[PDB]
RNA sequence: GAAAUUGUUGAAAGGGAAGGGCAUUUGAUCAGACAUGGUGUUUUGUGCCCUCUGCUCCUUGUGGGUAGGGGAAUCUCGCAU
RNA sequence: GGAAUACUGCCAGCUGGGACUGAGGACUGCGACGUAAGUCAAGGAUGCUGGCAUAAUGGUUAUAUGCCGCCCGUCUUGAAACACGGACCAAGGAGUCUAACGUCUAUGCGAGUGUUUGGGUGUAAAACCCAUACGCGUAAUGAACGAGGUUGGGGCCUCGCAAGAGGUGCACAAUCGACCGAUCCUGAGGAUGGAUUUGGUAAGAGCAUAGCUGUUGGGACCCGAAAG
RNA sequence: AAGCUCGUAUCAGUUUUAUG
């Protein structure tokens, strides 16, 4: 009924690529060379 | 685009939505054709004659095959050596249903077709010249 | 003496009964189903991170080699191109406004992904001053197909909001994840094609900080807006997205 | 038959037929649960029927089956519900055993609203009214106005002021 | 006893005329319950309520209507305080 | 020799200030936390507080004022313009009827159809029935050479979880062809034999009623044109 | 506007390619 924009509310952005937990808890973000 | 009849008839409504009901909740193309043809006005539902009927049944396996007309069934006097079997129409001639009773075959409705093959078992469909 | 229940009655539940088992039984392999799904989707994002990573320390290793070695890097061609429609929807010549409708840019601030060929060349330079386009980044392209991300499903512009959306349609060709799509639309492959026209035409904004130059139409060589910009295309759809 | 006799009465004039400005359609049938002209709520377009009813305080459940069709004179089998809420739903839902959901639903929703108009008698135990509506005609109000204006011009109350005043205070204080 | 139109009174505006629309402040003015309870408890008096004997309708049902003799210390089944 | 900073791009990094929206209406699904029970920001807002019956608040007129708005209708020319009507107001005012020929639509019958020119009858211009006639169609320019064979064909049946494979096929299309009658010749008076094709049958679809609607003639969408 | 055959390979105010 309503869409659930992701990039923000990790409630739904956890819905789709569940590699999103491991991303956030391992910081893969930042990583060093 | 048709989607609808433009006659008042109320028993041509029933059987509509009975059609509709059966092609929504069978998926069966049978029931969607007699649908379609429903809504066909009289001059795209010519009517069928028996003789052509009769003609239609000499193909193989029309015994075990029954005969649908969505349109009326007239009756032919260049034929008299009519088979037995069972003819489902909107409407029956006085004389094409006792040529049809006579030769030991049955007459039924729509409906009665319906129940009797709920998605088109062992049904035939034919429609009379366009011009 | 007991009232009995209606024969009618006593078939509707017994058929209601039968129907309620296989529910169940078809819930609970949905369910199996779904979990092995997710873990198959969790493996592949992984793969996919871990080939992006690889790929762009293997790129900049190689520059780093030829700068060292003093040979000239040959940098790989690009071949993934999104381009937004910039002017309006009138006084646009039939020429290139049939180009516009093959590429499904019907209206102002509306873009979709386009293949880079020789032949697809022709047709970006023909519609260049109508058009803008560059070479998106991946954080673009997972940003649009994230936000607004819509496929057609069955002549319907469904927003994609799941994984199973996406496997229904898209999952003849292996794409069942909306990282899978993101993939293959980054990394053009054999079914690149069907993936882009899935995806509905993109709807984008104005940018949130201005378009940055006085006058639109002109070549972003000489501070316009339309043109070929090769990398700052991916700021601009980040301000208009 | 019942789908011959709904079409008959859906289009074609129904004799109960109210046309609201919100384009609802309301029954004024005496028997109807819902008092709306609809499938499976009007009693003339359904064989099998139940309503509550009331001609004194006491309500009934009447119901309606294809038996008794062939004689409309007795048609409904009323029984009586033995005033009092929960025992009186008990009774209903015993009676309609098997009954369409549709229909036990609003035949209890209906013998809730009756039972709870009887609190028709709290305004009737409680009312110690002094204004009883009284309505006036135009004609009444014409006559109370006209000769209300000419008995004022022929009063001449300044005039009788002025003579009384000349007779109170001429012969003592 | 409708419109155009004319006169008196009240109100408002007006330097070589006006009217309409989006939008707000002001005088004047209008509408603004014949709303008023609900829940479970605690006494008392009744009934369609308890008990004994009855009468009558259909058809006969999981029914309908209606009297005579006794009571509340079983009584919250409803009503009345 | 060594780090730092500037710039670019990323963060499925963190966290404050402001504005509008509250759409759906008992659970069915995708998801997260949690060993579990259970919980959650997960297919749309909930809980609390303050104002109220000589209410809260809302509605109409003008003036108070931020901005905009050329005088209405018909007609010229590609446009605007220009031309003709408009002192104001109450009533009237214009694609309406009929005969014929048609398309579409629905009904009743159906190779048959049309009661109502009239008679019978009648609760009396009302309602019900038709003995014979008559309008239309039912058979082409012997239709069975045989009321035709193949290729497709909406559909039906078999196999197949499906994909698909096989058998049978209305209307309709191509093809193979035949025929009623005859062309173009011939030549036992006109038989026989050659060369092309001819418009259609192969197994009816029409009748009357009713609605929108097209054409023609009647005053013919209304008024107005020198007149014998 | 109604009918039939239908969804495709029916196409393009487009581009390349091929034949020239």
């Amino acid at each position: 009924v309503l869409k659930k924009n992701p990039l923000k509310n990790k409630q739904v952005l956890l819905r789709l690529n569940p590699y999103a937990k491991v991303f956030a808890a391992e910081k893969l973000g930042s990583k060093k060379a | 685009h048709r989607t609808a009849p433009k006659s008042d008839n109320v028993y041509l409504k029933l059987l509509v939505k009975l059609y509709t009901f059966l092609a929504r909740r069978t998926d069966a193309p049978f029931n969607k054709v007699v649908l379609k043809a429903l809504f066909l006005s009289k001059i795209n539902r010519p009517p069928v004659s028996v003789s052509r009927i009769a003609r239609a049944l000499k193909q193989e396996g029309a015994a075990n095959k029954t005969v649908v007309v969505v349109g009326t069934v007239t009756d032919d006097a260049r034929i008299f050596e009519f088979p037995k079997t069972t003819v489902a129409a909107l409407r029956f001639t006085a004389g094409a249903r006792a040529k049809i009773v006579k030769a030991g075959g049955e007459c039924i409705t729509l409906d009665q077709l319906a129940v009797r093959a709920p998605k088109g078992q062992n049904t035939l469909i034919l429609r009379g010249p366009r011009n | 003496e007991k009232i009995l229940t209606p024969e009618s009655q006593l078939k509707k539940s017994k058929a209601q009964q039968k129907t309620a088992e296989q529910v169940a039984a078809e819930r609970a392999a949905r369910k199996a189903a779904n979990k092995e799904k997710r873990a198959i989707i969790l493996e592949r994002n992984a793969a996919y991170q871990k080939e992006y990573e690889t790929a762009e320390r293997n790129i900049i290793q190689a520059k780093r080699d030829a700068k060292a070695a003093g040979s000239y890097y040959v940098e790989a061609q690009h071949k993934l191109v999104f381009v937004v429609r910039i002017k309006g929807i009138n006084k646009i010549p039939p020429k290139p406004r049939k180009v516009l409708q093959l590429l499904r840019l019907t209206r102002i601030n509306s873009g979709t992904f386009v293949k880079v060929t020789k032949a697809t060349l022709e047709l970006l330079k023909l519609i260049e001053p109508y058009v803008a386009y560059g070479y998106p980044s991946y954080s673009t392209i997972r940003q649009l197909v994230y936000k607004r991300g819509f496929g057609k499903i069955n002549k319907q512009r469904v927003p994609l909001s799941d994984n199973a959306i996406i496997e229904a349609n898209l999952g003849k060709y292996g794409i069942l994840s909306i990282d899978d799509l993101i993939h293959e639309i980054i990394t053009v492959g054999p079914h690149f094609k069907q993936a882009n026209n899935f995806l509905w035409p993109f709807k984008l904004s104005n940018p949130s900080g201005g378009w940055g130059v006085p006058r639109k139409f002109k070549h972003f060589i000489q501070g316009g807006s339309f043109g070929n910009r090769e990398e700052f295309i991916n700021k601009l759809v980040k301000s208009m997205n | 038959s019942d789908e011959i006799v709904w079409q008959v009465i859906n289009q074609s004039f129904c004799s109960h037929r109210i046309k609201a400005p919100n384009g609802q359609n309301f029954c004024r049938n005496e028997y109807n649960v819902t008092g709306l002209c609809t499938r499976q709520s009007c009693p003339l377009a359904n064989s099998k029927y139940a309503t509550v009813k009331c001609d004194n305080g006491k309500l009934y459940l009447y119901m309606k089956t294809p038996e008794r069709a062939h004689t409309p004179a007795k048609l409904w089998e009323r029984i009586k519900l033995s005033k009092n809420y929960t025992k009186a739903l008990q009774q209903i839902d015993e009676h309609l055993l098997h009954w369409s959901k549709f229909f036990r639903h609003k035949c209890k929703q209906r013998f809730t609203k009756l039972t709870q108009v009887m609190i028709t008698e709290r305004r009737l135990a409680l009312r110690e009214e002094e204004r009883h509506y009284v309505g006036v005609a135009p004609k009444v109000k014409r006559r109370e106005q006209n000769r209300e204006r000419k008995a004022l011009v022929a009063a001449k109350i300044e005039k009788a002021i002025e003579k009384e005043l000349m007779d109170r205070l001429k012969s003592g204080a």
